[PDB]
C-alpha cells in the first residue's frame, strides 16, 4: 500500500530516506494507503477460494489496524482538548 | 549339502508357519504353480495393487515368467503375465512420462492398452476379493487408456 | 443396511471410507471435531472392503 500510494502521489524518495520514510515525513497525505489497502483487498479476495483462513484473516487485520489509527486520533483529540 | 535340501526344509516349515518370503522363492523352485496361484493371486496380487508397492511384486512375477517354469506351469499366461504385461504398460508409461517424445512408443502402449482393454474382465471375481481386483484392474485400465488417448492427441 | 440387501450379491461389499478429511462450518480450518485427541489411526494405506456380516455386526452393536 506505501509504494502504491507513493505511485499515486508521483513524490520523489532521496536515496539517504526510505520509500517509508518519506511516507511518514509529509504526513498530510498518509490517507491513500487506506484505499490503497482496499483495491488490494477486493483483488485478493475475487481470487480467494472456498477453505481459505486468510480470507478471514487479512479483514481481522485491516479492521483492525483501522480501528487502531481512529481510536488514537479520537484519544489525542480528547486528551489534548 | 545343497541348499536344495535347506530350502526344502524351508518350504515345508513355511507350508506350516507362513512367511511368505520363503514359500514364494521355495515352491516357485519346487513347481508348485497352482498353490503359488492361491497365495500370490490371493494375496499379495491385491496388497500390491492396493497399496502401489509393486517391486517386490514384480520380481516375483519375472520369476514365475521363466518359459522354463512356464512349459510346466498352467494358466501362467492366463493371469501371470496378464499382471506382468500391466506392470509393463504402467512401467512404460512413467517412461513416457520421463520422455516427451516418443511416439513409437505411444504406439505400442495404445496396442498394448487396446488388447488388454478386452483380456481385463475374463478373470477376476473369485470371490467378493476377485471381485475388488476386477474392479480397480478395469477401473486403472479405463484411466490409462483415457490417458493414452488423450496424450496421443496432436498439439 | 437396506440400500445394499436391496443388491445382488456382486456388489455386495463396500470399501470402508478413508479416516479423517472432516470439519465443520464450510469454508473453515481443514480439521475440526468434538470428540478429539487420539494416540493411533486404523490402517488407510491398505484400505478394507465391508461386507453383509461386517455390518451386521457393526448394526447389533448399534
Amino acid at each position: 500500500a506505501i509504494q502504491l500510494a507513493l505511485d499515486k502521489r508521483m513524490c520523489t524518495v532521496p536515496q539517504n530516506l526510505t520509500a517509508a520514510d518519506v511516507y511518514f515525513r509529509e504526513v498530510s497525505q498518509m490517507e491513500i494507503i487506506f484505499e490503497c489497502l482496499v483495491d488490494k483487498e477486493e483483488a485478493d479476495l475475487e481470487s480467494t477460494s472456498i477453505d481459505s483462513v486468510e480470507w478471514a484473516n487479512i479483514v481481522v487485520n485491516v479492521n483492525t489496524i483501522l480501528k487502531d489509527m481512529l481510536h488514537v486520533a479520537c484519544q489525542y483529540r480528547q486528551s489534548k482538548n | 549339502l545343497p541348499a536344495q535340501w535347506i530350502h526344502k526344509a524351508k518350504a515345508v516349515r513355511s507350508r506350516r508357519d507362513g512367511d511368505k518370503h520363503k514359500e514364494a522363492l521355495y515352491l516357485l523352485k519346487s513347481h508348485q504353480w497352482n498353490q503359488c496361484h492361491k497365495l500370490v493371486t490371493r494375496h499379495l496380487a491385491a496388497d500390491a495393487v492396493i497399496n502401489e508397492n509393486y517391486r517386490y511384486l514384480r520380481g516375483f512375477l519375472g520369476e514365475l515368467a521363466r518359459p522354463e517354469h512356464c512349459k510346466h506351469i498352467q494358466d501362467w499366461e492366463t493371469a501371470g503375465k496378464v499382471y506382468l504385461d500391466y506392470i509393463s504398460v504402467i512401467e512404460m508409461l512413467n517412461q513416457i512420462r520421463q520422455d516427451e517424445c516418443s511416439g513409437g512408443e505411444l504406439e505400442k502402449l495404445h496396442t498394448k492398452v487396446m488388447s488388454l482393454c478386452k483380456w481385463v474382465e475374463l478373470i477376476q471375481c473369485y470371490s467378493a476379493k476377485g471381485r475388488l481386483a476386477q474392479s480397480e484392474m478395469a477401473k486403472r485400465v479405463a484411466n490409462i487408456l483415457r490417458v493414452v488417448l488423450s496424450l496421443q492427441q496432436p498439439p | 443396511l437396506n440400500c445394499l440387501r436391496l443388491i445382488r450379491p456382486e456388489y455386495a461389499w463396500i470399501v470402508q471410507p478413508v479416516s479423517g478429511a472432516v470439519y465443520e462450518r464450510p469454508g473453515a480450518s481443514p480439521k475440526r471435531n468434538y470428540d478429539g485427541e487420539s494416540s493411533a489411526v486404523p490402517s488407510s494405506s491398505q484400505i478394507e472392503i465391508l461386507e453383509l456380516r461386517d455390518l451386521e455386526k457393526e448394526y447389533v452393536l448399534a
